[PDB]
RNA sequence: CGGCCGGGAACUCAAAGGAGACUGCCAGUGAUAAACUGGAGGAAGGUGGGGAUGACGUCAAGUCAUCAUGGCCCUUACGACCAGGGCUACACACGUGCUACAAUGGCGCAUACAAAGAGAAGCGACCUCGCGAGAGCAAGCGGACCUCAUAAAGUGCGUCGUAGUCCGGAUUGGAGUCUGCAACUCGACUCCAUGAAGUCGGAAUCGCUAGUAAUCGUGGAUCAGAAUGCCACGGUGAAUACG
C-alpha cells in the first residue's frame, strides 16, 4: 500500500518503523509490545506519539530496533513513530514539535579521559 | 532436632539448618538431603523422626564436628612439628598463604598494638 | 609550558609521512628496525652532502629510498659510482633489492633541517651563536619565508650557566593547523657539551588541504 | 640498557631457536596422555638438561634501539619514548595523534 | 568463470580511493562487470604511551593507526580483464589481496 | 601444586647424589642448591645441606617430609623482632 | 555560579499519573539510577496509602506533602565578623523539594521491613501529623523562631 | 519457518564525498553601537556536545637509570659470567583503591536488551569426559564471514523477615587444574570445609553542574602464566545552584 516509514535513533539504538492504516496492533521484532518491553514506562513512551495525535486504533506499525538498551530502544521507537507520522500526515508537525518528539536527543555519552577515573570523576586529592 | 550431638534450629529450612553442623556447608547439606529424599524447602520442624534418623545416618558418612576439629588440629600440629615454612608461620601467628605483611595482615595479627 | 611537535601535530593535515608503506602486524616491527638502520647509515654517510629528508617507500618486494638533498652533484659524484655504492649497501642492510632516487632542494635556506644543520656546523666551528642565528634568519626572510624562528639552548659560548636565546621574524603561527610550519632540530657537540638548535619556518598556509 | 644486557638477549633468542624442536618434542611426550612413567620421567628429566636460555619465557621484549626492558609495544618493537619520537618525525606509516 | 574478489588495505583513504578507482576503470573498460567498491569498516588501532621520561603518569600521548578497506568484486571475468589487471601495478603503500574462487 | 599428570619435580645432581649416597651408605651432608626439588622416600634418613641463599642448612629428612620441597626446610629471611 | 542565571531543567511527567511532583518524588527516592525499582516502590506505596487514608493517590500524597512543607528555614550569614543564624523564607519549589526529601529520608530510617510499606506508613503518619518528617519540620520552625531576633541582617 | 534461499537495493549499517547553524530572520533592552533577553523555523541556537591544540615565562622543578652529552672516577675491577637468595620482611605510620556492613537486598528458577575491541609459536567452536578450574578430539579464521563471547544491572515467580542473619567474606585445613626448566621462599584459578572484623564510621577532608554524579557489566595494552591498577566501551540514570 503505502508503508509509511520512519527512522528513529537514540543513544546507540536504531529503530525502523512502518506505519499502515489498519487496527491498533504493535509488532516489535516479531513480538508484542508487552512481550518486548517489560517496562511499563517503555510501553507508555512508545504509546506517547499516537496518543497525542490520536491515531492509536487507526494504524498498524511494524517495528525493528537494534542496539542500545530498554530505554534507548523505546526512545528510538518513539522518534521513529513521530517521523513516520510526520511523513504520513505532514500536518502534525506542529503538535509533535510542541510535544517535544521531533527533536533527536543527541546525548550519547562522555568518553573516559586520561587522568580521570571516569568522564569527569577525578581521583581523590590530598593536601598532605 | 538433634543431629550429631548438637541442637539444630527447627524453624529454619532443612538446607539452612543443616549447615549449623560444623563440617556441613551448603553443597554438603544439599547432597545429604538429596540422598535422604527430603525436600530442601521443608522446615526441620514437622519432620517424622524416621526421616531425622535417616538424616543422622546420612550425616554419619562425613567427618563433621569434634572429630573434624581434632583432625584439623592434628594437621596444624603436624605442620608445627615438621618445622617447615608453613609450620613456622603458624607458630609465629602470621599469614600462611604468602600475603603481604607490611600492611593488611590484621586477621592473623589481631588488633593493632601501639609502640 | 611544553609545546607539541609541529610536524607530528600536522601529519595527515598538511604534512606527509616520511615512511609510506603498508604492513601487517607480522612485519611491522622488522620494517621499523630496517628503516631506522637505513636512515642512520644514510645520514652518517651523507653528513657532508646536506641531506634534508630521507623518504622510504616499500613495494611488497622492493625498498625505494628517496633522498632530498641540496647538492645532488656531490651525492651522485662521478656518473653513478656513489649512488651505486649507496644502493648496494642499503640493499644488504634491508635484505631487499633497493632503488635510490634523489630530489634536489632548490632553496636550502628555507629548509629547516638544512638551516639547523648549518647553524650547528657553525657552532662547532666556534662562531658566535648570535651571528649564526641572525644570518640564518636574514637569509630565510630574504629568500621569502613568511616567517622563521630559531632557538639555541645550552652553555652558549662555553658559559657555565645554560641559557636559551631565540629570534623570530615575520609570523610563525603554531596553533594554526592548516599552516605550513617546517620544523626540525639539531645538536652541536661543542667542547663544552651539547647545544640544541630548533628552527621553525612558516612558508605559508595551504587552503586546499591536499593532505 | 647495558651492552651486556643486550648481548644476553641475543643469547636467549639463538639458544631458543636452536633447541626449539627437541623442547617441543620433549614436551609432547611429557604432556601426552598415552605415555609412561619410564617415558614421561625420562623426557621430563631430559627437558631439564637442555641450555635453559633455550626456554622462550626466559626472554623479555626490549626496545630495538635502546634495550629499554619496560614500556615496550610489540607492534612497534619499540618502547614508549622512541615510538613518540619516531611518530613526531613521521616515520611510523599511518601514525597520527588521536582525538576521538 | 569463477569470480575474482579483491581486498585493498591502506593507511591512507584518499590513496586507496584513487587505487580502487584505477582498478574499477580497468575492469569496467575491458568488459567485465565490476561489483563495488564496497567500503568495509575501518580498523582504528589505538595506542596510549607515557610522554614524560621519568615520573609524570598523567602526561601521556594517545596514538592510533587507521586501516581502510575496499572490496572490489569482479564477476564473469574475461581473459583480457584478468591479464590487464595483473599488468596494472598500483601505488605503493596499498596492500592488494586477490582471492579467486 | 604441580599437576598430577606431570608428577613431582626433582633435580638430577641431587638424584645422582642421593642414589649414589644410598648405594654408598655414607652419611656426609649433601650440598645442594635445589630448593625446588620435592622430597622422595629413597631420600629418607639423609642429611641434605640445602642452600638458603646465604649458606647450606643441614636438613635431616624424615618420613613425614615426603612430598614437600627442600626449600620449605631452609628459611631464607632472618627476622628476630622489631623491639 | 558567579555568572550564570539559567533556571531549572525541564523534567518529564510521571507516566502512570502525569504528575511532575510525583516524578520528582520518584527521582528523589531513586538510588544508583535504578528508576524501575523506585517507581515500583512508590506506585505500590501510593496504592496502599490511597486505600488506607483516603480516595486517590494524588490527594493523599499532596495532603501529606503539605503537612511536611516548611514555611521558613535558617541560613548562616557572616556580616559582623561572627556567623549569624538568620531565618529566610523558602521559595515554593524549594518547599516541595525539602518536603519530599524529608519524607524519603524519614521513611528510610524507619524500622519496618518493606520500603513500600515504610513509605506508605510514613506518608499516612505525615498526613496525620505525627511522623518524623513533620517533627523535622516543627524542629526547623522552632529553631527559626528561637533565632528570629536576627531577622533584619 | 534460520535471511535460510531465490531474489530485492527499499530500510538499518558500512565508509567516501557534500548540505546544514551564520545571532542569518522577528520582537524587545541599548549609546542610534557592540551586545543581551526572549521566539520563529530548524535534527541541532547562540562556542550545539567532547577531544587534540598549552603564549612570554616561573619553580637552578623532574629525569646523567631511556638516550645523547662536558668534566671527574674504576680498568685481573666500579667491568665479565654462573647458581641461591632478595626486591614479596613486619612492632608501626601515611596515601590511593576494592569488598562489605544488607530487604531499593541475598539465594534459586525463567527471560530480555549493548557498544567497543583482540586473534597465527594466536583466537579456538562443535562433540566427549570432569561437581569445577579444565582435559581430549577438533572445524573454522590474518577474519562486517570464524573464535574470544553467555553482557550485567533489568523483568517475572518463589523463598529468606531484620538476626551478626540464607548479610559479609577475611582467615585457615584438605583436595586439585593450568601456565611454566621450575609455583618452598613467591602465581593464578577451582572444589569441599571454616566463617575475623564489620550494623553506615570523630576532628577533618575529596569529587562532581547532565547523559554528568551514582551504579552495572564488557574489552584492550603489558603479558608463557600472573589486575581491585591503567587505558577504552556501552546499559540504567539523578539531586541542586538563592547568591
Ligand atoms: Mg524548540
Ligand atoms: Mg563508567
Ligand atoms: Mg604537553
Ligand atoms: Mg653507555
Ligand atoms: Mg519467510
Ligand atoms: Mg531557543
Ligand atoms: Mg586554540
Ligand atoms: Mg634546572
Ligand atoms: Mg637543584
Ligand atoms: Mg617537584
Ligand atoms: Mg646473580
Ligand atoms: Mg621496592
Ligand atoms: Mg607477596
Ligand atoms: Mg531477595
Ligand atoms: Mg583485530
Ligand atoms: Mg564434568
Ligand atoms: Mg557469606
Ligand atoms: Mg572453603
Ligand atoms: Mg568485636
Ligand atoms: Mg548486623
Ligand atoms: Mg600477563
Ligand atoms: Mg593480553
Ligand atoms: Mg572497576
Amino acid at each position: 500500500e503505502n508503508q509509511y516509514y520512519g527512522t528513529g535513533r537514540r543513544k546507540s539504538s536504531a529503530a525502523r518503523v512502518f506505519i499502515k492504516p489498519g487496527n491498533g496492533k504493535i509488532v516489535i521484532n516479531q513480538r508484542s509490545l508487552e512481550q518486548y518491553f517489560g517496562r511499563e514506562t517503555a510501553r507508555m513512551v512508545v504509546r506517547q506519539p499516537l496518543e497525542l495525535v490520536d491515531m492509536v486504533e487507526k494504524l498498524d506499525l511494524y517495528i525493528t530496533v537494534k542496539g542500545g538498551g530498554i530505554s534507548g530502544q523505546a526512545g528510538a521507537i518513539r522518534h521513529g513513530i513521530t517521523r513516520a507520522l510526520m511523513e504520513y500526515d505532514e500536518s502534525l508537525r506542529s503538535e509533535l514539535r510542541k510535544a517535544g518528539f521531533v527533536t533527536r536527543d543527541a546525548r550519547q555519552v562522555e568518553r573516559k579521559k586520561v587522568g580521570l577515573r571516569k568522564a569527569r570523576r577525578r581521583p581523590q586529592f590530598s593536601k598532605r | 532436632a538433634r543431629i550429631a550431638g548438637i541442637n539444630i534450629p527447627d524453624h529454619k529450612h532443612a538446607v539452612i539448618a543443616l549447615t549449623s553442623i560444623y563440617g556441613v556447608g551448603k553443597t554438603r547439606s544439599k547432597a545429604i538431603l538429596a540422598a535422604a529424599g527430603i525436600a530442601e524447602d521443608v522446615k526441620i520442624s514437622e519432620l517424622s523422626e524416621g526421616q531425622i534418623d535417616t538424616l543422622r545416618d546420612e550425616v554419619a558418612k562425613f567427618v563433621v564436628e569434634g572429630d573434624l576439629r581434632r583432625e584439623i588440629s592434628m594437621s596444624i600440629k603436624r605442620l608445627m612439628d615438621l618445622g617447615c615454612y608453613r609450620g613456622l608461620r603458624h607458630r609465629r601467628g602470621l599469614p600462611v598463604r604468602g600475603q603481604r605483611t607490611k600492611t593488611n595482615a590484621r586477621t592473623r595479627k589481631g588488633p593493632r598494638k601501639p609502640i | 609550558g611544553q609545546k607539541v611537535h609541529p610536524n607530528g601535530i600536522r601529519l595527515g593535515i598538511v604534512k606527509p609521512w616520511n615512511s609510506t608503506w603498508f604492513a601487517n602486524t607480522k612485519e611491522f616491527a622488522d620494517n621499523l628496525d630496517s628503516d631506522f638502520k637505513v636512515r642512520q647509515y644514510l645520514t652518517k654517510e651523507l653528513a657532508k652532502a646536506s641531506v634534508s629528508r630521507i623518504v622510504i617507500e616499500r613495494p611488497a618486494k622492493s625498498i625505494r629510498v628517496t633522498i632530498h638533498t641540496a647538492r645532488p652533484g656531490i651525492v651522485i659524484g662521478k656518473k653513478g659510482e656513489d649512488v651505486e655504492k649507496l644502493r648496494k649497501v642499503v640493499a644488504d642492510i634491508a635484505g631487499v633489492p633497493a632503488q635510490i632516487n634523489i630530489a634536489e632542494v632548490r632553496k636550502p635556506e628555507l629548509d629547516a633541517k638544512l638551516v639547523a644543520d648549518s647553524i650547528t656546523s657553525q657552532l662547532e666551528r666556534r662562531v658566535m651563536f648570535r651571528r649564526a642565528m641572525k644570518r640564518a634568519v636574514q637569509n630565510a626572510m630574504r629568500l621569502g619565508a613568511k616567517g622563521i624562528k630559531v632557538e639555541v639552548s645550552g652553555r652558549l659560548g662555553g658559559a657555565e650557566i645554560a641559557r636559551t636565546e631565540w629570534y623570530r621574524e615575520g609570523r610563525v603561527p603554531l596553533h594554526t593547523l592548516r599552516a605550513d610550519i617546517d620544523y626540525n632540530t639539531s645538536e652541536a657537540h661543542t667542547t663544552y657539551g651539547v647545544i640544541g638548535v630548533k628552527v621553525w619556518i612558516f612558508k605559508g598556509e595551504i587552503l586546499g588541504g591536499m593532505a | 640498557a647495558k651492552q651486556s644486557m643486550k648481548a644476553r638477549e641475543v643469547k636467549r633468542v639463538a639458544l631458543a631457536d636452536k633447541y626449539f624442536a627437541k623442547r617441543a618434542e620433549l614436551k609432547a611426550i611429557i604432556s601426552d596422555v598415552n605415555a609412561s612413567d619410564e617415558d614421561r620421567w625420562n623426557a621430563v628429566l631430559k627437558l631439564q638438561t637442555l641450555p635453559r636460555d633455550s626456554s622462550p619465557s626466559r626472554q623479555r621484549n626490549r626496545c630495538r634501539q635502546t634495550g629499554r626492558p619496560h614500556g615496550f609495544l610489540r607492534k612497534f618493537g619499540l618502547s614508549r619514548i622512541k615510538v613518540r619520537e619516531a611518530a613526531m618525525r613521521g616515520e611510523i606509516p599511518g601514525l597520527k595523534k588521536a582525538s576521538w | 568463470n569463477q569470480r575474482i574478489r579483491i581486498r585493498l588495505k591502506a593507511f591512507d583513504h584518499r590513496l586507496i580511493d584513487q587505487a580502487t578507482a584505477e582498478i574499477v576503470e580497468t575492469a569496467k573498460r575491458t568488459g567485465a562487470q565490476v561489483r563495488g567498491p564496497i567500503p568495509l569498516p575501518t580498523r582504528k588501532e589505538r595506542f596510549t604511551v607515557l610522554i614524560s621520561p621519568h615520573v609524570n603518569k598523567d602526561a601521556r600521548d594517545q596514538y592510533e593507526i587507521r586501516t581502510h578497506l575496499r572490496l572490489v568484486d569482479i564477476v564473469e571475468p574475461t581473459e583480457k580483464t584478468v591479464d590487464a589487471l595483473m599488468r596494472l601495478d598500483l601505488a605503493a603503500g596499498v596492500d592488494v589481496q586477490i582471492s579467486l574462487g | 601444586p604441580r599437576s598430577l599428570k606431570k608428577g613431582p619435580f626433582i633435580d638430577l645432581h641431587l638424584l645422582k647424589k642421593v642414589e649414589k649416597a644410598v648405594e654408598s651408605g655414607d652419611k656426609k651432608p649433601l650440598r645442594t642448591w635445589s630448593r625446588r626439588s620435592t622430597i622422595f622416600p629413597n631420600m629418607i634418613g639423609l642429611t641434605i645441606a640445602v642452600h638458603n641463599g646465604r649458606q647450606h642448612v643441614p636438613v635431616f629428612v624424615t618420613d613425614e617430609m615426603v612430598g614437600h620441597k627442600l626449600g620449605e626446610f631452609a628459611p631464607t629471611r632472618t627476622y628476630r623482632g622489631h623491639a | 555560579p558567579r555568572r550564570r542565571v539559567i533556571g531549572q531543567r525541564k523534567i518529564l511527567p510521571d507516566p502512570k499519573f502525569g504528575s511532575e511532583l510525583l516524578a520528582k518524588f520518584v527521582n528523589i527516592l531513586m538510588v544508583d539510577g535504578k528508576k524501575s525499582t523506585a517507581e515500583s516502590i512508590v506506585y505500590s506505596a501510593l496504592e496502599t496509602l490511597a486505600q488506607r487514608s483516603g480516595k486517590s493517590e494524588l490527594e493523599a500524597f499532596e495532603v501529606a506533602l503539605e503537612n511536611v512543607r516548611p514555611t521558613v528555614e535558617v541560613k548562616s550569614r557572616r556580616v559582623g565578623g561572627s556567623t549569624y543564624q538568620v531565618p529566610v523564607e523558602v521559595r515554593p519549589v524549594r518547599r516541595n523539594a525539602l518536603a519530599m526529601r524529608w519524607i524519603v529520608e524519614a521513611a528510610r530510617k524507619r524500622g519496618d521491613k518493606s520500603m513500600a510499606l515504610r513509605l506508605a506508613n510514613e506518608l499516612s503518619d505525615a498526613a496525620e501529623n505525627k511522623g518524623t518528617a513533620v517533627k523535622k519540620r516543627e524542629d526547623v520552625h522552632r529553631m527559626a523562631e528561637a533565632n528570629k531576633a536576627f531577622a533584619h541582617y
